[PDB]
């Protein structure tokens, strides 16, 4: 047999919403905790980041070297939002990090924490839409030797 | 209304596909939508057309709705022409874990 | 009828590389995977699904890119490869709105 | 040219990593049943990164815990889990031609 | 400008390979390990996957609850062979695991151990060709909710 | 031919060169030659390939766009025969430092 | 440079209308014209053709044996309507025919004039919107001998 | 803008101008077939144009006439002709989405 | 198992305008079909398929471009659409060559 | 049921071959015809169909006003070749024509007669492989008003 | 060899798909391949796999083989185990026209 | 503003221009004007809309090239308020005529 089109089996996510969605950065490249040494053109993809972005209809704002608490009032805010007139949301960082860990301009942190800002539960207006997270972190201490083709 | 095996069987009037258990298949919570083969679970609201000289009516069921409450036998307000004829129509019995 | 869905769901997260590894930047030019990243976003963005899209850019950071460090050369000519993690349900493009009525 | 050792990996297990992986005892986890419906029925056809979308979906929106006796467990939900490094794209290719 | 077609930059992964390749299905169901109650219709997930895997012209090989030990011998040696004829290699493994760990018949074990196995440099038969591991592990310990949508 | 790897070789490659509008000669001193085949110029130091030039496409930005490594183009040591090593010396890019956490070699 | 997305550049045809469109099919089997002998099931094309194109969402509507007078009428009528509401429109014909013509019941034509009813100016409802017409007409009248080919 | 009043036609008619249409007498013509088979098999899925290439395609390779008392007209072959004027892909698309 | 194909297959004609009617040229510029052709294959012979290739450049002749002959208004602001007559049986792709083997 | 993968149902043309195929493009910009005024910048048409042609990595061939007799010759020739070797052919033309008709350097035809060159009874090399025929000719007669959108 | 109905059926030794007439199958042209539920006809070289529990063995022939000479009547080296079977079984009669 | 028709009106529009390479000035002569929006410019005489420019991106023969018919551009006459009417003069396109067969109009 053959069941119905539930429509809930819609093949692709709806993008034709009143407008894109809101897409913030995070550049770092201060930082107040010790031996991390600055990130050297970490603009530049800021730059070219936010280019990409504008041009694909989106929201954008970005936030230079935060304090933790501040990105944390910043998404707070973003997610406390009706996002319903819009396809989706994504949030961009750019800093150092290690094994499970991404740093602000102060301390490092899980991102465990920001993920859970935009769970269904906790955002409904992006129930259903796609929450897109990239990350540039140094994420990680071993290296890849690779092989030769 | 629907809740009754005694009302999905009244809308299978008009019933086409005649090689398929018009009867049987009303009583594991389908009812005819009245356009074309279509029928529709009133249990848990999958609807199913298109059938194969073979498809079972259970099976095919419990294919597109795997949570069905009629069918994995949760209590409901099912209304059964013969309670003891499910009984035994009924797939066996899915526990479901995650763990131990 | 009503169905429910994870909480967890339409997530994505595209991190620079492989946990438990360096990521490479080119200090005037930026990142190998911002770099890559940008370059398929603004050539593709618009035409690809999201999953080949970045799958290109997966492409692009790990074949495209040698770390060349003539000072430290423990560090040189060193690779990297991203961590696409995806629980998308469908596919995701970045469309437009078009189409053309009649007299 | 040289290429990172670690890509080319495709690692898709049954759910976000902290969370439990639901399993019928009588059809198996939702993971394989979505799994293998799709492979068989799409895996010829489609792209292996959209096929495992599909599978996602599946698992997502057509499944359900339903346990009557454990209501904290009950009608609870489950996502699987794509970590993918493939540089291009998967498909499950024939060899086709027809000469002259 | 416009650079050449490097054909390193081929948009698809080879699967014309003179077979499809190696596919290791790993079966658990009962446990040495304590507490740990035996899976319920764990076996008719692996016929499906069985099926299906084949009807995809895969070389289809499947083992029953494996103590680690032997899990290692039997990838050690699919790693050391000549898949240059082959698209490709897919394991899959059910059983019970926890957050980070999957479990044998005799112990958890985390897994990163076998990814390590099939990495270009330690297994270049398959370098430039895709690894497929598929798990079905009740990994993890929190439940989710859920969300309730409009109707469709 | 005395081979490619010294500047004077690459120039002469790039007889009967097409493209009238673009620097033949200082092309070809980065590392590019002529492959004779439409106006496909190909970098002896990273074997890149590029072809189907816009009327400003500068031949080093848009080297470095195909090639992020190229050891001529980075400057790393290589047999490169400079028909004029001040001229090169001054056209190249600036300097690619490469990181991973910090290690203080960049602006330290 | 690079030109705006004016949307009349518009990809695809846009086919999500209040509904499908019209489906009108001719099946001739009998004529009034000599020596036509009749049409050996050509009535199970048309169940097939409805059947697939109701399962395609279409308005379908069917004429056996039509005098030419009566397509036209038939044509002209549906021409004249307010196809702003629906994606479309399909004409399907089954007939015996020769080259150059298309039989009716009683009367061989050419088909460029029901054609012409659809053109923009003369049925601005479907203006931009796409007219398909399917013909299964013996027109013609030489043999194809055809080639044999390599196993395969 | 203007666009030309004899624009998004098509006529997909039976077999190339001055030949003959193959038609079983229990089965209907070879074209209907084909055409039928297509669409109810991949008219939601397909592109017009590929869709009926296809339809091309069963015409041209699966069919040969078999008429064992005309041998001047046995194991004889057709081919169908698309002469098209459309101006964007049409498919047979549906309505889909799934709120929030 | 041996099969036979019609010796009038895997031919297209695509030619310039609709039986019966003008085809439309530019003095400095080439006519309205090859403009549009040329166009398109530069720009997605390599990645497209012959036909809905095909079907673009109709788009473009039919919307881009009017007449314009401000001496002659009767042959002012015209239009044109070409004409695809197929009989392919298979899709035609203008694919290249592409692999990447191993060690 | 479901039958087996025949592979005669290969989905696609097979166009990876030794090469490409044969281009021929056929220019017409004079004729001897009378009342017949010369192609404007039909040469402009030549050299980009010329161009994007040896692009998709064809070996193009161009013929300025042929008389008739030649075209065949030619036609002739390349048809009697061994394309076991190429993907395809492909054939291109450029002048003034009515309805039905072609013009070489002398006279009008029907290019039913080209056309039938190729046919795999006539030219097996090419047996399921693609001919393409392009034209450019004023083939016709009556004008198209349109319609405003 | 084959062209026996006999030597046909015993190439369905082994026969998996148990509900499938393993014996008229082979009747119609059929014999196994020997490989899962792959039979082949011996008259036409087609190949047919993945039964559903009512495909018919003589309408599934037919319709991915149209022309198959056993099954439109044309004389073949068929050795009917039971000719009288065979004529009662197989399909009626399928002219083929073009115009008259 | 007294509106867009004029030159000098659709020069104003070009205040706060990025891209600071290209023509401001003669490419607002030819029809075009700012959207003020990146770098998107919109002809009055044809509706047409461009953007993203290359470093050589001439703005006459890419207007051309993504605007065939644009009545000002094929030299038709229109209500364009020339700053410089002798400078359009030179810098228009020559003269396209349209055919269909021979119509002695060319060059007859
Ligand atoms: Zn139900
Ligand atoms: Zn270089
Ligand atoms: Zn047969
Ligand atoms: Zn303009």
């Amino acid at each position: 047999a053959l069941g119905s089109v539930t429509d809930r089996h819609a093949a692709e996510y709806n993008m034709r919403h009143k407008n894109r969605g809101m897409a913030l950065i995070f550049n770092h490249e201060h930082f107040e905790v010790p031996t991390l040494k600055s990130r050297a053109g970490t603009n530049v993809d800021c730059e070219n980041l936010t280019r990409v972005l504008k041009q694909l209809d989106f929201e954008v704002t970005v936030y230079k070297d935060c304090r933790y608490k501040d990105i944390l009032r910043t998404i707070e805010y973003a997610a406390s939002q009706n996002h319903s007139d819009s396809d989706c949301i994504l949030v961009a960082i750019l800093s150092h990090g290690e094994m499970g860990y991404i740093y602000a301009k102060d301390t490092q942190y899980k991102l465990d924490n920001i993920w859970s800002f935009f769970t269904a539960n906790h955002c409904p207006s992006l129930a259903g839409k796609p929450k897109l997270f990239f990350i540039q972190a140094c994420q990680g201490d071993r290296l890849d030797g690779g092989v030769t083709m | 209304d629907l809740n009754r095996e005694e009302t999905r069987l009244k809308t299978f009037t008009d019933w086409p596909l005649d090689w398929l258990d018009k009867r049987q298949l009303a009583q594991t919570g389908m009812y005819f939508t009245h356009a074309g083969d279509k029928v529709k679970c009133f249990f848990c609201g999958v609807e199913i057309g298109s059938w194969e000289q073979e498809d079972q009516p259970v099976p095919e069921h419990q294919r597109w709705s795997p949570n069905c409450p009629l069918l994995r036998r949760r209590t409901t307000n099912n209304v059964p022409i013969n309670a003891e004829a499910l009984d035994r129509i009924l797939p066996p019995i899915s526990y479901d874990i995650c763990g131990a | 009828m009503s169905y429910k869905i994870p909480v967890h769901a339409d997530f994505l997260i595209a991190y620079s590389t492989v946990p438990g590894f360096y990521s490479w930047r080119n200090t005037t030019r930026g990142s190998w995977f911002m770099q890559s990243l940008c370059a398929e976003l603004a050539a593709n963005g618009k035409r690809l699904d999201i999953l080949t899209l970045l799958t290109f850019v997966c492409q692009r950071v790990a074949v495209d890119f040698e770390s060349c460090t003539p000072d430290t050369p423990e560090m040189h000519q060193q690779k990297q490869i991203p961590c696409i993690t995806t629980m998308l349900t469908r596919i995701l493009r970045f469309s437009d709105k078009q189409l053309a009525p009649a007299g």
